[PDB]
């Protein structure tokens, strides 16, 4: 009687997102001092925007468009979200209007104020930044054209790196049962994420699922904490395999299925026989999420 | 501690970044002087061109020449860099600054070779830096060549030693005429 | 500390001392006897150390294998495991040997 | 106190109450926020949730009585990770802005703010048996938090008097705030005390809410 | 309605990109960290320029060219004559100013921003290099006929290394405005991709495709580890390609096309996948690649 | 238009080339490695000087003659590089970067731009061992003569290697004014290619080509694996099997020209079998260059 | 590992066998002697020196000497490792490296 | 490859046949006393070592000498002769690297 939540990881590839805050003639990316080192990060807002973009791409109706305007970035094509259906897919439906639609006298619907479903965390890298730098040609557009030229040509430089990202869902409750079809579509959209960051078309980075593993009974999250993991290793495996071997009877491994994409290639039989005969199938994320939805329709 | 910085005249903006590292964990973090990274990041872009200009007032005598076995580990780097530069410059043409200072009209010709022999090595160490490749460049540092029981530090830190070899190499950079 | 550090240092000083006492047939006691005999002894050591220094750099990477000049400088139970330790991951052993040669390099 | 429980979290943010155009943060959460978090974790819904331009109109007539302290184990640093967050304009609000009126929130403008690299808290609650029981039922009944009360003791906080100059104290703090015209909360500054011993009775504060 | 993306590689030969950003006495090539080793880079701007050049060569309408007759290099035909009615690949160049061709509204109703149909990525090597590799020589001066008078008289160095490298790319699916011949001509230009380098004085590195994997199902990018090391010739996902259609159906093999020297390693499992649907094993990569163009466009 | 490009190799022999200019006690020849093995030598620009010298001996203008009078080498020049009055070293009017300006572009309308029309790459050996010496020596004169060279005696050694090595090149040009005679002379001169790597009175080496193979002379650039044939073994015969297969059934063939070694000692029946178009089979390599130049040049 | 100590074992056996050919196999006449110990090591060091000199001279004949000349004169011993007596046909270089290492260790001269 | 063990295996049968021929009552009398084995061991050593000099003399006739000797003693020779073309067309690989070093110098 809950909503399951998990953690995803991405295949390594060069970074794309330049996070502005440019100083002198260089573009940089924000860092965090996790243990005195550098790490590239992404705010959850970009993932929310990209997921809504995939929802509109799949054909699910919505009532909001962010279109490329010539003057300044803005969002339009939105009307009063009177029904919870046909709008915003049961999430992110804010409103702060001071005088609107006779409040509820003729709206006759809930204010939809300070409401959210599927609150997601923010992405973190797994490898420290080594102070890389790649220079940049950047010649002037023209010396004779009618259009301007910035009066000169410069020589820029930007930094890139290759690093995977991990990302938790943090979706719980049971109120999201009005539209199970919408839930399945949203799960498929997450499974089919690509170009989540707004970084740039060239050198594009895409978030494909890679060994997404987490589950729990109708109790609040604990145990693995979604972070504190090593890089390009078996953090999934080492962490939860060790915990479950220590907690085979303490926590139910039947509902909390297997972990790690590498163990799908070797020692799968030994781990399965030592732990349980549960629904620990792991071949591809697509069919995995398919059976998650199959088991979730009943709950 | 802050009262000390004003004593040095015309502090370069790179050594000035010592104020940044002034901040049961971070009480004594300044003593390791881990300023190679951010000091190098900005110095690369526009001031690799300008480093030849006025030596930024000798870089405050290159941090006042480290303001003067871990202390011996710091001192052997200073000794080794000076020995390397002097021995290499001698083996190139067998000209000695002791005789050069004696006669006029020949100081700057010596100094130009000193400049062009130090900057190339400094730039060679500037790039191609990682865990393993860096230690192989120590062959060049001891090219014209107890005392071995410190590999348990060299093979482990790989950054403090790199920072010392980078900064102290600029100590042998020529002093300005005035 | 029965580790790689002193082992390579011991064989390095032993190697250079042995063959100079073979080719030139000299001992340090004779060197300190008079300043004259000392300097050419220093000069003879100068030629001995540098030829290995340049040549050991000539053969690099895994093509050095574990076969070195004058048959690995011709270095009981500790030898069995130590040989296996240097059997794999040989890159650091050669790099640290240059430190020993530089240490054996005469001062001034 | 009856008993106390420990928790940790990797990321959090505590905005000053109407900080300004540019946001800021404080090293430790406000007492009101902690009280609200504990009340919600037990499953106790908010006493008043009326709707209008604003909310949070809370009398104290029907509200649990309780005493809360605060603790801290490991210092944490801060970072700034943001570039934009839209606002609501003050002024002409000309052209289309007045044309749309669809829960407006238009005129997106850049702005930065701060985050905390890590967070850990230790303090619990002194409360009657029934409240603790229903809190346990809310936690376990029909990131991670658990009670390690007796061991693992660390530094604490306490209001400071005009003597005994403290170190690295919190500039401001909030006790009980309602989003209306009032006197807000009385005491602002707080001081940390470092000793591996049970916090003094001055650390415990009986919350009016 | 149908998306496509592929990773292609070439044959080993010495390096070709050269910029001399370090110093006059020592020339260096861009370097990137990877698992503690170092690798070479070819920036996507070079491939964009090369694609523009081949679109020039293949008798296609153009809206950009250089002059090579200025003290500082610039572009003329991109900005001077063209109001950006139709770019080479609908790239619809942008630039901001107080006005651009009468606010680019009255004379030609186009957005200020661009389309960016193509989706490229950074090119990375497969094996590391190591430090300086070759010497060099320079003359003294002209002597009698004094017109150059460089008076350098130096012995500089050059950096070379032998490596075959690979790179991915992706294409948009629903773009069909004026596509039929434009996109196939662009594809044909990709098929050769001859003149790309940071310098063509002595290197002459040819970007001849060797092995291609250029198909997936009509959906978003699955991200099946695009950057594949290929084991210096092999492919690391044959196991994930065997189950063409079975009860589990854990891998789609009906939509795949395989390059040349993957086929040339003639094996019995190649027999096995022959009857497997979607085999599409073609010896000549270029005719396969044109056939992909025909199937994606015509069919 | 037609574009041609070819590959050659020389006969096995001992060799050594001055390549260090670094140290005097010992000489080093090794330049670049492959796949963890050091088996490649030689520079891609000395043969340019060799071609220039040979063109000098063939009666074409002496536009740039090397003179040896000063300690450091200096090369003279004519009045100015002109690609019309004379061959201009195969029309090699190159960059003249100086502050004087006043170039012929404003007087003779000469943009100083090059006409490269040539492509070449560094050679690569086929034998890895470079750890042998010869141990020669130099004497001290001490003959009471007016000149003493070193006033010392030394025991210095040298390194040599017995190897045969291959060489690729490309032209990809087109006929223009005064070109046919000059390109014909270039093709005549490339046959001999003697005097490589300057003077060598102690080691004597030749670049006489055997088993020359040229590819795709009429068609556009489609060649691949220029470094193919090696290990004293034919390799282009299977290339004809896999690329432009002889029979016009599954892969139509193409016009190829083959050298002498690949047909001197090879199966007699294969000559008759390889007769779909007959290709171009010749006994001595020099014979086929004249016919190839006649065909490609068109006259 | 096991092959390395096998290389060690045959090194001792070959050395003592050469001693047996030249003088007595047992070593007790040279105990606490300033001359008997001197000659015992002197004949020991010269025997290994000439044998090692012949082995290291065939530098570039790595494979063939390991088939023919480096394995007849040293009397080798085999008990069960026929399977491991196969890399001598394909490695032919590291085995030589082990042999020179073992002989170098068996040089008890100060 | 496989012939390496084939040459290996046939050699123990060859020397066992050698021992059974020159010596009498074979290994059954070994349990009597260790004394007689010493003469059996030294005789078995003094017959193989003299054969070492002959077998490594000259490639051409060291073939001719060892065919006739090899055909005599072993009894499973019919299996090996009909297989692998009689040691891969008579003389190949210098008689399997000189009979695998005379069976690794007799163990």
């Amino acid at each position: 009687n809950l909503n399951l939540f998990a953690t995803i990881l991405t295949y390594p590839a060069p970074a794309s997102n330049y996070r502005g805050e440019s100083e002198e003639n260089r573009s940089v990316i924000q860092k965090i001092l996790k243990d005195g080192q550098k790490y590239a990060i992404i705010s959850p807002e970009s993932m929310r925007n990209a997921l809504r973009e995939m929802l509109i791409e799949l054909g699910q109706p919505n009532n909001r468009t962010r279109l490329h305007s010539e003057d300044q970035l803005a969002v339009e094509f939105k009307e009063y979200p009177n029904p919870d259906k046909f709008a915003d897919d049961f999430l992110f439906g804010y409103m702060v209007a001071q005088t609107n639609d006779a409040k509820e006298m003729k709206k006759l619907n809930r204010p939809a104020k300070r409401d959210s479903i599927f609150r997601c965390n923010m992405a973190v890298a797994v490898n420290p930044y080594k102070y890389d730098t790649v220079f940049y040609q950047s010649p002037l557009n023209a010396g004779d054209s009618a259009w301007k030229n910035s009066t000169s040509s410069a020589l820029l430089h930007r930094e890139v790196t290759h690093t995977a990202f991990q990302y938790p869902f943090a979706l719980a409750g049971k109120d999201c049962a009005a539209k199970p079809e919408w839930v399945k579509a949203l799960l498929q959209a997450i499974a089919e994420l690509n170009g989540v960051a707004g970084g740039h078309a060239r050198a594009y980075y895409e978030f494909a699922p890679r060994s997404v593993v987490a589950r729990l009974t109708p109790k609040l999250v604990a145990g693995y904490q979604t972070y504190g993991f090593d890089a390009e290793g078996n953090w999934l495996e080492l962490s939860r395999l060790t915990a479950t071997d220590s907690d085979n009877l303490d926590l139910p491994a039947n509902e909390f299925w297997l972990g790690g994409e590498l163990v799908r290639k070797m020692d799968q039989e030994q781990k399965a026989q030592l732990e349980a005969m549960g629904a620990h199938l792991y071949a591809n994320p697509e069919k995995l999420f398919a059976d998650l939805a199959d088991s979730f329709l009943g709950v | 501690d802050y009262n000390a910085i004003k004593n040095s005249y015309y502090c370069p903006w790179f050594r000035r970044q010592l104020l940044l590292n002034l901040v049961l964990a971070s009480q004594s973090w300044l003593k390791r002087h881990p300023w190679y990274g951010f000091g190098d990041l900005l110095s690369r872009i526009p001031q690799r061109w300008l480093k030849e200009n006025n030596s930024y007032f000798s870089h405050d005598a290159r941090q006042l020449f480290t303001q003067k076995k871990t202390r011996e580990y710091a001192e052997i780097v200073y000794k080794i860099a000076q020995g390397f530069v002097l021995s290499k410059l001698s083996s190139k043409h067998d000209l000695q600054w002791s005789k050069c200072k004696g006669n006029p009209k020949l100081e700057r010709e010596y100094n130009d070779k000193k400049e062009k022999v130090v900057n190339e090595a400094f730039l060679a160490i500037r790039s191609r830096t990682e865990k393993q490749a860096f230690i192989d460049y120590f062959v060049s540092t001891l090219y014209p060549h107890e005392f071995v029981d410190f590999a348990q530090k060299l093979f482990q830190d790989t950054d403090e030693i790199r920072s010392l070899t980078l900064l102290a190499l600029s100590s042998q950079y020529p002093i300005k005429r005035q | 500390t029965r580790e790689y550090a002193e082992i390579v240092y011991k064989i390095a000083q032993g190697f250079v001392l042995s063959k100079l006492s073979s080719k030139h047939d000299l001992q340090w006691s004779k060197c300190k006897g008079n300043p004259k005999l000392e300097r050419e002894y220093n000069d003879k050591k100068e030629k001995v150390v540098n030829e290995a220094f340049l040549a050991i750099r000539s053969r690099t990477e895994k093509q050095a294998f574990i076969d070195y000049f004058v048959s690995t400088l011709y270095p009981q139970d500790e030898f069995v495991d130590f040989a296996q330790k240097l059997f794999q991951d040989t890159d650091e052993i050669r790099s640290l040997t240059l430190l020993a040669l530089s240490s054996q390099y005469p001062i001034k | 106190v009856t008993r106390y429980l420990r928790l940790k979290a990797p990321f959090a943010a505590f905005r000053p109450f109407q900080s300004g155009s540019f946001r800021s943060t404080t090293p430790v959460p406000s007492f009101s926020a902690v009280y609200g978090l504990l009340l919600n974790l037990a499953g106790i819904e908010q006493r008043q949730e009326v709707e209008g331009k604003v909310t949070l109109i809370k009398p104290k007539a029907e509200l649990p009585k309780l005493a809360i302290a605060i603790g801290q184990v490991k210092p944490s640093s801060t970072s700034l990770i943001n570039q934009q967050l839209h606002n609501y304009p003050v002024g002409n609000s000309g052209k289309e802005f007045a044309s749309r009126t669809f829960g407006s929130k238009y005129w997106i403008a850049p702005v930065r703010r701060e985050v905390l690299v890590n967070l850990d808290l230790i303090i619990g609650l002194q409360s009657p048996v029934e409240f603790w029981q229903k809190l346990d039922q809310g936690l376990k009944g029909e990131d991670e938090i658990y009670p390690i009360e007796k061991p693992d003791l660390a530094s604490w906080y306490c209001p400071l008097e005009p003597d005994t100059r403290p170190n690295q104290g919190a500039c401001r703090l909030t006790l009980w705030i309602d989003r209306e015209n009032n006197t807000q909360t009385t005491i602002k500054v707080f001081s940390p005390s470092d000793f591996r011993l049970e916090p003094p009775a001055k650390a415990w504060q009986q919350l009016p809410g």
